[PDB]
């Protein structure tokens, strides 16, 4: 009788029960398969590991992400991820709880349709729903007006909402997020002689990026400071005890969000994308969109990203405007918190896609109910 | 009038929230704001039943449509405040005026929806007084403390 | 639940083994550790039949694959402990915390495999309860003492 809320990100699964204030399962959205020779009898029967199971044993596994850029690419590994989520992590029976799922905007329709079908036919959920992650972030922030900049492992998206009305023509999606920054950091770590190639070493580099990287308020003076001194250099100890030092890779990696040309993309930075999304909205709502810049997702968790974000948008916007960037401390789970707010809402209970409706109208019911 | 006194005591709470926003009021920091959000949401749910009853005693194609619209807004806002206050409580317990801003914005939204619901309820009760059911509510356009609207300035 | 009580009493044994590792527990030296290894291996074989039955009452392309994986791990760990305990009994009889380390490591491995087998068995029984055969086992997801998972910390 209590709904489930599974936030399937590209990087992490955030799962829990509607009504709660925090997910109960947060594990990597990876499936690992052994890549070496099993030489002991019975030690190689398990052919696949999911979640923290795979990060624990990643030294003998090949780690694969079922989701790239917010689109599910492996539907047998994602199916394993969902089975893990329901049975090993949450330990529920899916056919008694309605499940709320999340999806990025401007995403293929087959993604949503196959999620609907997998739920209703492999997990027999009584009902389900697919919600847009930026609307859920705005739910969690306690607002009904504001432009949400949500950055995850796979996608960065801007959804402007005013008085509960979205402006879908001003939604901007950008396939540049945490995994692209991890790849860029692996690339520019080679300048110091550090070679991380394996998927496990990619997880190591993701850890380095989360612990050491930050966003420079002014990039050029930070490059000058790093060149002049060694005050910005920090060390990091690898899983086998080697120590690496990185000086300007710390703020060069997150700068790819504001200069996507670092990784060869032609698009505009997240500040320019946010401004361009605000200026596709009606002139009468732009003032309230400027003052409510909700940032959610884990790629917005760099130290200094809100200050740089506000500085850049202030440069772009008129000088009489009211630029505020809203970055809650818990914004790494804003999508899940908003999903649990919505799934527990009393007025939402007629908005589930029941299995009767699915049986009438096939998986295509999800484009018209959601 | 139950509706008026409930909305107006919630207005007292929402005043104390703005006074914390100005930095000088009866609330010291975020914890008092979380508690105030919880009680304003509870009083909003009470307001929700009051609106439900006034709507249920009203004809279909009447002012009940606007009233139900505002009641659904009230439901969304009260629920958001309770989860957001619980989230802020957990965040404080683990680790913030910026944090208080989300709760205060939700409270402003709720109070605006409650004012809209109050006037909608008054119109519904006055317009359909001696329709049956409304008499049992006993809301005779006088229990509502409606001032006369003040005149416009002829020259601006 | 037979599975839960068997695994948890083995956990009591494995706690006593770690307590000897810390140097302060109910075991004086290697001989007590050898005896404890023998009984934990015996209880592991009992656990092995319990897993065998739960697997045999399960559909093929189901959670029985993981369960059989963990059961094969259990069988190797129990076998290693029984031969290794016999080896070190002979070594002591002929001639050692360092010696205790191999048995304690095998016991840690066995206990980890048993925890994995416990959760796999629970998933297999819950997921396929009113499939025939599982009802005869009478393991209705309540005999399993599964706590609700605790919430994550929002801020770290
Ligand atoms: N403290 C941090 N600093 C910078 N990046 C982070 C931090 N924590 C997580 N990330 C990045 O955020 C991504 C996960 O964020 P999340 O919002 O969970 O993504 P998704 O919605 O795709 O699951 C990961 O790629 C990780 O690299
Ligand atoms: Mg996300």
């Amino acid at each position: 009788t209590t709904a489930l809320v599974c936030d399937n990100g590209s990087g992490l699964v955030k799962a829990g029960f509607a009504g709660d204030d925090a997910p109960r399962a947060v594990f990597p959205s990876i499936v690992g398969r052994p890549r070496h020779q099993g030489v002991m009898v019975g030690m190689g029967q398990k052919d696949s590991y999911v979640g923290d199971e795979a990060q624990s044993k990643r030294g003998i596994l090949t780690l694969k992400y079922p989701i790239e850029h917010g689109i599910i690419t492996n539907w047998d590994d994602m199916e394993k991820i969902w089975h893990h989520t329901f049975y090993n992590e949450l330990r529920v029976a899916p056919e008694e709880h309605p499940t709320l799922l999340t999806e990025a905007p401007l995403n293929p329709k087959a993604n949503r349709e196959k999620m609907t079908q997998i739920m209703f036919e492999t997990f027999n959920v009584p009902a389900m729903y697919v919600a847009i992650q930026a609307v859920l972030s705005l739910y969690a922030s306690g607002r009904t007006t504001g432009i949400v900049l949500d950055s995850g492992d796979g996608v960065t998206h801007n959804v402007p909402i005013y008085e509960g009305y979205a402006l879908p023509h001003a939604i901007m999606r950008l396939d540049l997020a945490g995994r692209d920054l991890t790849d860029y950091l692996m690339k520019i770590l080679t300048e110091r002689g550090y070679s991380f190639v394996t998927t496990a070493e990619r997880e190591i580099v993701r850890d380095i990026k989360e612990k050491l990287c930050y966003v420079a308020l002014d990039f050029e003076n930070e490059m000058a400071t790093a060149a002049s001194s060694s005050s910005l250099e920090k060390s990091y100890e690898l899983p086998d005890g080697q120590v690496i030092t990185i000086g300007n890779e710390r703020f060069r990696c997150p700068e790819t969000l504001f200069q996507p040309s670092f990784i060869g993309m032609e698009s505009a930075g997240i500040h320019e994308t946010t401004y361009n999304s605000i200026m596709k909205c009606d002139i009468d709502i732009r003032k309230d969109l400027y003052a409510n810049n909700v940032m959610s997702g884990g790629t917005t968790m760099y130290p200094g990203i809100a200050d740089r974000m506000q500085k850049e948008i202030t440069a772009l916007a008129p000088s009489t405007m009211k630029i505020k960037i809203i970055a809650p401390p818990e914004r790494k789970y804003s999508v899940w918190i908003g999903g649990s707010i919505l799934a527990s809402l009393s007025t939402f209970q007629q908005m589930w896609i029941t299995k009767q409706e699915y049986d009438e109208a096939g998986p295509s019911i999800v484009h018209r109910k959601c | 009038n139950d509706i008026i006194v409930l909305a107006k005591q919630m207005c007292m709470i929402m005043m104390e929230m703005t006074d914390f926003t100005r930095g000088k009021g009866p609330l010291k920091n975020t914890s008092d704001v979380i508690s105030a959000a919880k009680k304003i949401a509870e009083a909003g749910s009470r307001m929700d039943k009051l609106g439900r009853t006034i709507a249920d005693h009203c004809p279909d194609s009447a002012c009940k449509q606007d009233l139900l619209a505002y009641l659904q807004r009230i439901a969304l806002y009260c629920h958001q405040l309770n989860i957001c206050s619980k989230v802020k409580a957990e965040v404080q317990n683990l680790g913030g005026v910026d944090s208080a801003m989300s709760l205060i914005q939700a409270a402003k939204n709720l109070m605006n929806a409650v004012v809209q619901t109050v006037k909608a309820s008054y119109v519904a009760s006055t317009k359909y007084q001696k329709s049956q059911g409304m008499a049992s509510l006993n809301l005779p356009a006088v229990s509502w403390k409606m001032k006369a609207p003040e005149k416009k300035p002829l020259v601006k």
